[PDB]
């Protein structure tokens, strides 16, 4: 599973498997988080997150 | 009809510039997604890619164009400008097209950028944790006399947790934060002890594939600012070592506030070249 992504500042929304929604600095970090730690999320319209960004929960 | 974007004015790399000083000489290698190298406004000299099935010398993704663009986009009367025109540019393919990399893989490009000459290496990228390989590659290319410079991180501040990434977090490497137009501090640059300078991350300019530009937000952004300030300074004083290049930057920058949130402050490479 790939470690490392660019520092590019383009967040996103993703709903978890919990139903609780993250906002992640990119598309890169939340598809790490998914194939490191086996994490199941959805793209969501960003409105459905807080104006903060989480990280690999 | 040349295109000067804010951050090239901001950290005052024209002065430095109109002294006659754009790189010239100096080798700097970008390890990233790779480079377009036939982007009319970029010279690739060399690289190599770590990258399998991919060669250095294109980028399916755009961000390494873009970093590259911000160090070295060439002087013309056309496109964008970078803050060393004049540098030898280097692509080290070490991201994929989708921007992701392994370990190995950032690895393998600092052993290949300090093994094959190069004088300032970008790194636009990170993680939360490193790696025994990563410090032992970047405290090797640090210790040839190769000037480190990686993006902070972009996530932000949450009290008085300190939230650089690694590669940005070692001792060997220079941690870059973002700041706007107006140089305050971008919401989201990463902060704490390790924060080493500020430079332009938010609405950069810069070049991208396929013979465009884009503007784009991150510490990946300010990153090749410093990389390029450092080749300026490097092609006019070509003796420095790669610490004193270091305390060059981190000595004469503008200062902003707390070293927490802005590190010395924002570069100033006309100061830093004196």
């Amino acid at each position: 599973c790939p470690s490392i992504c660019p520092l590019i500042y383009a967040p996103v929304c993703v709903e978890d498997s919990n139903q609780d929604f993250y906002l992640f600095v990119n598309e890169c970090e939340v598809r790490k988080c998914g194939c490191e730690a086996g994490f199941v999320y959805t793209f969501v319209p960003r409105e459905m997150c807080k104006a903060t960004t989480s990280l690999c929960p | 009809a040349q295109t000067v974007p804010y951050g090239i004015p901001l950290i005052k790399a024209d002065k430095v510039q109109a002294q006659g000083f754009k790189g010239a000489n100096v080798k700097v290698a970008v390890l990233d997604t790779g480079i377009q190298a036939s982007h009319p406004d970029l010279n690739v000299v060399g690289g190599a890619s770590f990258v399998a099935g991919e060669a250095y010398n294109t980028d399916g993704n755009g961000h390494g164009t873009h970093v590259a663009g911000t160090v070295a986009a060439l002087d013309n009367t056309t496109g964008v400008l970078g803050v060393a025109p004049s540098v030898s540019l280097y692509a080290v393919k070490v991201l994929n097209s989708s921007g992701s990399g392994s370990y190995s893989g950032i690895v393998s490009g600092i052993e290949w950028a300090t093994t094959n000459g190069m004088d300032v290496i970008n790194m636009s990228l990170g993680g939360a944790s490193g790696s025994t390989a990563m410090k032992q590659a970047v405290d090797n290319a640090y210790a040839r006399g190769v000037v480190v410079v990686a993006a902070a991180g972009n996530s932000g501040s949450s009290g008085n947790t300190n939230t650089i990434g690694y590669p940005a977090k070692y001792d060997s490497v220079i941690a870059v934060g973002a700041v706007d137009s107006n140089s305050n501090r971008a919401s989201f640059s990463s902060v704490g002890a390790e924060l080493e300078v500020m430079a332009p991350g938010a609405g950069v300019y810069s070049t991208y594939p396929t013979n465009t530009y884009a503007t784009l937000n991150g510490t990946s952004m300010a990153s090749p600012h410093v990389a390029g300030a450092a080749a300026l300074i490097l092609s006019k004083h070509p003796n420095l070592s790669a610490s004193q290049v270091r305390n060059r930057l981190s000595s004469t920058a503008t200062y902003l506030g707390s070293s927490f949130y802005y590190g010395k402050g924002l570069i100033n490479v006309e100061a830093a070249a004196q």
